């Protein structure tokens, strides 16, 4: 009786190792999976940084972003940090900034604009803006990386929808 | 792939989100904001304590412009000039596909099995919805669990919530285990397994994660750990996560889920726990008033629907207080689910395993799930037989123990015999031995043979005089 | 014109902006436009308790208006259909959205819109008068129900200036025009009602006519008038669902509501596919009972606040049909789940409460509720009657008797079935406390008995005192045992538990054991006391009881197994087979005693 | 019972290689499916990160 629980046991031990294997195999499968997915990312966030170093289709973009941080804010004034070297266009065109304010938040037009002194760790950023209220209290974390990150948790099921065909299991949607 | 992909274009939807620095109170494991713009009921917050750690919570109610943000992992060392709330906008949802099978998850659903993220299909939030009466169907057919005690006098159907009545120092989980590696039916094996436990000191999460492995079923499982280290607010939070997991596994895969929920009282706990922290109108024994719908939130995700091929199974393990089923708990969950299987001290105490009487035991679906088709004619009538024979047995032998041997029929002496045999060899089974229903039925006459035949009352004449004579 | 919200906690919802505003208004909130209830006032704000699930909701929201109570469409279409807690179709909701679930928001019509009804005129014509409560013509609505009568909502009167003519028309045509001081009146097929208000009648009556409900011990020992009340306690584990379907299936109604607070929700889907196939045989024959029942179901899983409004919309429906003359029989199935609602409501408010958190006005509440059965004449000029009886089934926490809801309801109705624990474990499945249990129609009950058995009221009398003098042996006997025992007391014993196995034991199974007329048991328990009376006299004349039962023998057996005839066979032929069996037993009496 | 112990103990590397053979296509195909559509995504993701969205909370 004590060969027969020691050769039950001996199979117990076999058949851990096997399923051990299949598991761990299975746990190479999606981790390189994973890793391709990841190396895709991986070009966005240097074709972004390419894309900031060009003036002319950057201005609009940032001028864009900015639209949109204040305009979730609604706050009759702001402060914005980044490099400052668009301050003479954007102030000016902040008269646009007013104008498409009062378009679209129709309540008023902006009554100012603040630029601080403070700037970011453009190593670790391509441009963007980050948005604040006066008493700054209320910040937008609004840069491309930050975009990115964000958005880079919500494609999950489009990308795998785009990059592999439908799962075949799946029957209703 | 144009229908499926239409209920996925949406994805590209960047939308930057605003974090506040006006935390403007804490007590408790409460947290309150002000000058919030448009708050939002039921949705999820990410902190930032000063030291960069971050811990999440849902907000709870919403004032004038101020909302009392809940915290899960406690609020100790919250700072009130450094932190930095952060609004997701959007309710508590998880990720799901059919890859989660084969890995373990937290308390939280995050994967602690060294491996990466879940690829995701698509995002759920976990509370999901009701199912409307009309698009139901109760379930007709039997499982065989080889579980003697089960298998005869209360039958189990593939659609029940079935609770298991326990406490604690007892083998449940013994018998859940026996009951996952015996799933088979009456007749592939299909039986996914999505079992979340909360609040379990560290040698039931081992064994049980043994016990996976031994029967070669891991691979086809998920696991949703929640040990007493963790903290209790998230304890609420896992049974939620598993149900949504098997629902959708169970109706848009159409596999077949079997899930088994743990300590039950355990979840109880938490929410007396994280409902006197407010100061809410208790029920009985301290307890919240709503746990009634909060528990029936919990079950009333079973049993099968109209156009799915696939079905869903609960065995929810309860831990008695102090051995009382007169104790909340247990009540609501009688009101709730359809019959439970009990388990006795003395039996255990007497060395009988599995210690299972069925004296308190109930299920409703018995009368759908026997039958012709799947079993003999006989069966319920044997059933009806074995219990009213039983309650005499104990009933004679408790008035034997009082006076002694003088007044006890030969009636009372002759069920006083059927009562030893059964509770001796019927019940007794080993850990590995399996019982199909024909053979454990077929066992089951030896025992009433003892008894003359006309005595026998609630069965039927052509029973009798077809099966008694063999 | 619109209001925003102010502040929101679970399922109560304040908001501000709100002027015009009454109390118990109804009001659509939410950017779904989710049903509401205002409660309480104060100032701009007002407290609203919102009818279904609040997640996502934001400050700001739009909050709109209505200006009438809540209400419920009656009217033809009603019946064979399945409805929400506020007067919702379900199976239309399921098609139209082709879900699962049910789609927070979503809005359809009480009533089908589309069908058409074969309508025919009344007896009225242009230029009479007519006054609010009075019949203008039939509908054909099933062939179960060949006329659905159509009604003049009460507080509307005047003189008919125009009618429509026989032929087919759908619910929205306008068939009736009502001249009072001006024209401002039209008159559909249906028409609409508060809740909260019960019928107009013209006045209540007496309840006289048993409620057969085809269980033995019931009809026998509590029986229950048709127009009364009853309640049902438990303990989760008594089977109360068996009696409440048998009398939904088998009892003499004309119509029924089964209605679920707070069920466990897979019984609803066990009526639905059940019932379609069970005939009935009152009007002509093979009628499907599906065409003669309204259910209105809320599984406890839905919202909390539905579970009140439910109760109230399946009282108005039984109200209105029994309006019509026909004697419907509505039945809940939990009233503590109402309770619990109407605590946690009142919790969440945040009010002082009152006995075990309860609020205080539950009482009043339950009282008035119950108020509303009872036997009456309608309101309207052909004098048609009707009645309701309603059976509501409490279900107690810790399975006593003593929680407040259980007291306050016992305060209340005037029949009283309880349930113990311990006979249903010995799947002694009618298991009834035939000890507490009582009922109060007993001696109205006789104008009818005499008239159809005027010896039934003596012999359950007899039964009930054999079985207290079983009941108070019982102990004695366990606490000395049979050696103190004469041999009237060992055959009181025996008959007790006799009766206790055979006249006290049915199972809606077995073709036999599924509906006992009212006959059968009659003559059963007639059988039972004269086998009794027959012991004892021989007893008493002198013999061993000992001795004499062994040779009585099979006696006993034809008693015991005279259940097992089939019911319906003859019903006078089971009259000759129990006279024949009564002969041949006091002849073994005469001689076997011998 | 050791000469059983022995029996699979050596077959731990034959197991080893069986599975380690049985994944090696997929592990391929997914390479190759990844460069396949690379770029399309990339562009995508693009487009969508640099387009903005006006807007404004509709209760306001």
């Amino acid at each position: 009786g004590n060969f027969k629980s020691k050769l039950k046991k001996a199979m117990l031990s076999q058949q851990i190792t096997k399923s051990t294997i299949a598991n761990k195999m299975r746990l190479k499968v999606l981790s390189a999976r994973e890793q391709s997915l990841d190396g895709i990312f991986e070009e966005t966030k240097e074709k972004l940084s390419g894309i900031a170093n060009n003036r002319d289709e950057y201005k609009p973009i940032l001028q864009s972003l900015i639209v949109e941080a204040l305009l979730k804010l609604l706050e009759p004034k702001a402060i914005v940090k980044a490099l400052e070297r668009d301050v003479d266009l954007i102030e000016s065109m902040k008269d646009d900034i007013m104008r498409e304010y009062g378009e679209k938040a129709q309540r008023a037009p902006l009554e100012e604009i603040v630029i601080s002194n403070d700037y970011l760790n453009k190593d670790l950023v391509s441009g963007g803006v980050v948005v604040s209220n006066a008493s700054d209290k209320i910040e937008i974390n609004n840069t491309l990386e930050e975009r990115l990150k964000l958005l880079s948790e919500e494609a999950l099921p489009a990308i795998r929808l785009e990059l592999y065909g439908p799962s075949k299991t799946r029957k209703f949607f | 792939f144009a229908i499926n992909k239409k209920a996925v274009e949406q994805g590209f939807n960047v939308k930057p989100r605003l974090n506040y620095n006006t935390v403007s109170g804490v007590n408790g494991p409460l947290v309150i904001l002000e000058k919030v713009k448009f708050p939002r009921y039921n949705e999820i917050v990410n902190l930032t304590l000063p030291d960069g750690t971050v811990r999440q919570g849902q907000v709870l109610e919403i004032r004038g412009d101020r909302a009392i943000v809940q915290v899960f992992e406690g609020t100790s060392g919250i700072d009130v000039k450094k932190t930095t709330v952060e609004f997701t906008g959007e309710s508590l949802r998880i990720p799901v596909s059919e890859d989660m099978l084969g890995r373990i998850f937290d308390g939280s659903g995050r994967p602690i099995d060294n491996g990466p993220k879940v690829f995701a299909e698509d995002y759920l939030d976990i509370n999901g919805s009701p199912i409307n009466p009309y698009a139901r169907i109760y379930p007709e057919e039997m499982i065989s669990t080889g579980v003697s005690a089960i298998d005869t006098m209360n039958s189990i159907a593939r659609g029940q919530k079935i609770p298991i009545f326990s406490a604690s120092g007892l083998p449940h989980n013994e018998i859940a285990a026996q009951i996952c590696r015996q799933a088979g039916l009456v007749r592939e094996e299909n039986f996914s397994i999505v079992f979340a436990a909360m609040g379990v000191n560290l040698e039931t999460a081992r064994f049980f994660k043994q016990d996976f492995e031994e029967n070669g079923s891991l691979e086809r499982t998920s696991l949703f750990l929640n040990l007493a280290n963790d903290p209790t607010i998230e304890r609420i939070i896992t049974p939620r996560l598993a149900l949504t997991t098997a629902e959708y596994l169970a109706y848009q895969t159409e596999r077949h889920v079997l899930t088994i929920l743990t300590d039950m009282s355990s979840y109880a706990d938490a929410l007396r726990e994280v409902s006197a922290a407010r100061e809410e109108v208790p029920g009985r024994r301290g307890y919240p008033g709503y746990m009634y719908t909060d528990l029936s939130t919990i079950y009333e995700r079973a049993g099968r629907v109209e156009g799915r091929n696939g079905s869903i199974t609960q065995i929810p393990i309860l831990t008695m207080p102090n051995d009382d089923i007169t104790h909340p708990i247990p009540d609501l969950t009688g009101y709730i689910t359809e019959g439970q299987i009990f388990v006795d001290r003395q039996l255990h105490n007497k060395g009988i395993y599995p210690p299972i009487n069925v004296l308190p035991s109930l299920s409703r679906l018995m009368k759908s799930a026997i039958g012709e088709g799947m079993t003999r004619k006989d069966h319920g009538d044997v059933s009806n037989q074995l219990y009213a024979k039983y309650a005499i047995g104990k009933d004679a032998a408790a008035m034997k123990a009082v006076v002694g041997e003088e007044a006890l029929s030969i009636e009372d002496k002759l069920s006083l015999e059927f009562l030893e045999k059964f509770e001796k060899t019927f019940i007794t089974q080993g850990a590995y031995e399996d019982r199909t229903v024909f053979e454990s039925l077929d066992q089951a006459w030896s025992l009433l043979r003892i008894y003359p035949k006309e005595m026998l009352n609630r069965i039927s004449p052509k029973i009798l005089d077809e099966f008694y004579d063999r | 014109e619109y209001g925003a919200i102010y502040s929101v906690s679970g399922p109560v919802v304040i908001a501000e902006n709100m002027i015009g505003c009454a109390m118990y208004e109804l009001v659509k909130v939410g950017h779904d436009n989710l049903v509401g209830e205002v409660i309480r006032i104060d100032g701009d704000k007002a407290t609203i308790q919102v009818y279904e699930e609040t997640a996502g909701l934001t400050v700001g929201d739009p909050v709109l208006r209505t200006g009438k109570p809540l209400s419920v469409e009656l009217g033809p279409g009603l019946m064979e259909t399945i409805y929400d807690g506020i007067q919702r179709p379900l199976k239309a909701i399921k098609e139209e959205s082709q879900s699962i679930y049910i789609p927070r928001g979503i809005d359809t019509p009480a009533l089908d819109r589309t069908i058409k009804w074969q309508f025919t005129p009344g007896k009225f014509q242009v230029g009479d008068h007519i006054s609010g409560g009075d019949i203008y013509g039939s509908v054909f609505e099933n062939s179960l129900i060949s006329s659905h009568k159509i009604l003049l909502p009460p507080r509307s009167r005047g003189t008919i200036t125009w009618i429509a003519p026989a032929g087919e028309y759908t619910l929205d045509e306008k068939i009736l025009e009502v001249e009072f001081d001006g024209k401002k009146s039209d008159f559909t097929l249906y028409h609409t009602w508060p809740v909260r208000v019960p019928r107009p009648v013209t006045e209540k009556l007496s309840a006289d006519y048993p409620l057969l409900t085809g269980q033995r011990v019931l009809d026998a020992l509590f029986p229950c008038v048709q127009g009364g009340t009853t309640c049902i306690p438990g303990a989760f584990g008594c089977g109360k669902t068996v009696i409440s379907q048998s009398l939904s299936k088998y009892s003499n109604s004309d119509a029924i509501i089964y209605v679920g607070c707070g069920e466990r929700g897979n019984e609803m889907a066990e009526v639905l596919m059940e019932f379609p196939e069970l005939y009935t045989e009152m009007s002509g024959t093979k009628e499907p009972i599906m065409k003669r029942t309204t259910l209105v179901a809320n599984t406890s899983n839905m919202p909390v606040a539905a579970r009140e409004a439910s109760i109230y919309t399946g009282i108005t429906l039984a109200e209105y049909f029994r309006d019509q003359g026909k004697n419907v029989s509505m039945i809940a199935d939990s009233s503590s789940r109402w309770a619990e609602a109407l605590r946690e409501i009142s919790g969440r408010l945040g009010e002082m409460p009152a006995d075990q958190g309860f609020p205080a006005y539950l009482g009043a509440k339950l009282a008035s509720f119950y108020e509303r059965a009872g036997k009456a004449v309608a309101l309207g000029s052909p004098d048609r009657t009707g009645s309701v009886s309603i059976v509501a089934a409490v279900s107690p926490a810790g399975g006593d008797f003593s929680d407040p809801v259980t007291t306050a309801t016992l305060g209340i109705t005037q029949v009283f079935w309880g349930l113990d624990k311990k006979l249903a474990q010995r799947k002694h499945f009618p298991s009834i406390n035939t000890s507490v249990s009582y009922s109060k129609y007993t001696n109205v009950l006789n104008k009818f008995y005499d008239s159809n058995y005027p010896e039934f009221p003596v012999l359950r009398d007899r039964m009930k005192e054999i079985l207290s003098n079983a009941e108070e042996l019982e102990q004695v006997v366990q606490l000395v045992g049979k050696s103190a025992l004469s041999d009237s007391d060992k055959i009181t014993l025996d008959v007790a538990t006799l009766i206790k196995e055979d006249f006290l034991q049915q199972n809606g199974y077995s073709t036999y054991d599924a509906f006992c007329p009212i006959w059968k048991t009659f003559d059963m328990m007639r059988a039972f006391i004269s086998y009794h009376d027959e012991a004892q006299k021989a007893v008493a004349n002198g013999a061993n009881w000992s001795k004499l039962a062994d040779s009585t023998g099979d006696v006993k057996h034809a008693v015991s197994s005279s259940k097992f005839f089939e019911p319906s066979r003859g019903e006078k032929e089971v009259h000759g087979e129990f006279e024949k069996l009564l002969s041949t037993m006091q002849e073994r009496f005469a001689e076997s005693t011998d | 019972l050791k000469e059983f112990e022995q029996k699979n103990a050596g077959g731990v590397g034959e197991l080893e290689k069986k599975a380690e053979a049985g994944v090696q296509g997929e592990l391929a195909e997914i390479k190759k499916i990844a460069e396949k559509k690379k770029d399309d995504v990339v562009k995508i993701l693009i487009e969508t990160v640099i387009k903005p969205s006006a807007e404004v909370h509709i209760n306001a």
